[PDB]
């Protein structure tokens, strides 16, 4: 309990930090990421290969709502966590894939609700270790 | 070559908690990991918590907060504090340890936790 | 003290020289399988097809015991490659994960040829100051 | 609010050692990183040396062995050890320090080398 938390799958309508998500504790150095990694994400799916992230991959996100267009940030689209590419207009947000099978996600802040988790500042990638 | 001893399963009542130990004889490398893994009757094996000799851990997840690795005062001993525990969790929890990518596994400890 | 940052390496020089390390990093070794020794600079994109982008540093466990269709750390005649193991027969070859490169045939009579490693993973974390 | 204080430097010949001390001030967080950057005439910033508030370390690929950073008993204050320096090594070291991912920089510090 002293080092990166780990995060899995996200229930709906629990924050992502939950001590029920949380399903282990990594000795990594934070600062070791820029911004420094917060926690690490397990990615779902094969949405963001094309930057080498890859299902499975364990991202270290910065816990903040601090993220500038063209970053790769952790958003939640109606209690649905996605690792995307922003490019945010006024409440038209677009969520972008690094995929060129996935088309890219526009979300209205009218139709649903949007939370900036936090950016993406790399990936751990070690499959089971045990 | 390693030797693994495992302690601490039995029936619980649903609601209820146990501890499951682990303590590895023989060649042990200083980098290490332990844990267990689990096996319901029928279904395959699955990890539960696993925990390094440098203090990282990690959890199956299904555990969701309920269980807790830690590994103990004595050397090359882990405990798994396993609370609020359900039916869903009766299986065998078989104790594990890898150093230099080897696996070694225990004799299984049955855990059966009645409604 | 932790892992040690292995950048590109002097032909003659051996990898893990202490004039090859750019850095130690604190990064639990048994959180990898085998543990890491040492993490490696890729350099290129001839493993992007699995994540291993240029500029990750991959987790390498200091090994010869490497099976085929393992993702390994190689020598030929000086020269760092990380390419996937082709052992089969008195052949073995380093096969990319990327289309646009061919394999690679080692020949032990034509090319010095040493398995530095075994990766067992990657970190990817950039510049951090 | 991070001011940053740099001392050391000079001139020396080559073969030769320099220390470089950088003292960070202000509202520190005790997630950070420290180092130095340096800048030749005519040539890029290039990164020197580094290290995170817990020892995590990164040197620049042309330090090759010769430079350590360090952190000291003090706090928050960054000690970079040069050794062996070369006319290729003379430029102005800037000290940096990075925490919630901004960049804090000095004023720099001249190094040269004769012979």
């Amino acid at each position: 309990e002293e080092g990166l938390p780990l995060v899995g799958r996200v229930a709906a309508g629990e924050p992502l930090l939950a001590q029920q998500h949380i399903e282990g504790h990594y000795q990594v150095d934070p600062s070791l990421f820029k911004p420094n990694a917060d926690f690490l994400l397990r990615v779902s799916g094969m949405s963001m290969k094309d930057i080498g992230i890859m299902d499975g991959d364990l991202l270290a996100v910065h816990k903040t709502q601090d993220v500038r267009n063209g970053q790769v940030v952790v958003a939640r689209i109606d209690d649905e966590v996605t690792v995307k590419r922003l490019k945010k207009q006024g409440n038209k947000v677009e969520l972008l894939p690094e995929n060129s099978e996935f088309k890219p996600i526009v979300v209205d802040l009218r139709q649903q609700s949007f939370t900036i988790e936090g950016l993406a500042v790399g990936v751990i990638r070690n499959g089971d270790w045990l | 070559q390693v030797q693994l001893v495992e302690s601490g399963g039995g029936l619980v009542q649903a609601g209820g908690s146990l501890r499951l130990s682990c303590a590895a004889s023989g060649s042990i490398r200083s980098l290490n990991a332990m844990g267990w893994y689990r096996q319901a009757p029928g279904k395959q094996r699955e990890l539960v918590a696993a925990i390094t000799s440098r203090g990282s851990t990690r959890y199956g997840d299904f555990v969701k907060g309920r269980f807790t690795i830690s590994r103990g005062n004595a050397k090359n001993t882990v405990y798994l504090q396993m609370n609020s525990l359900s039916v869903e969790d009766t299986a065998v929890y078989y104790c594990k340890q890898t150093q230099l990518g080897y696996d070694y596994w225990g004799q299984g400890t049955q855990v059966t936790v009645s409604s």
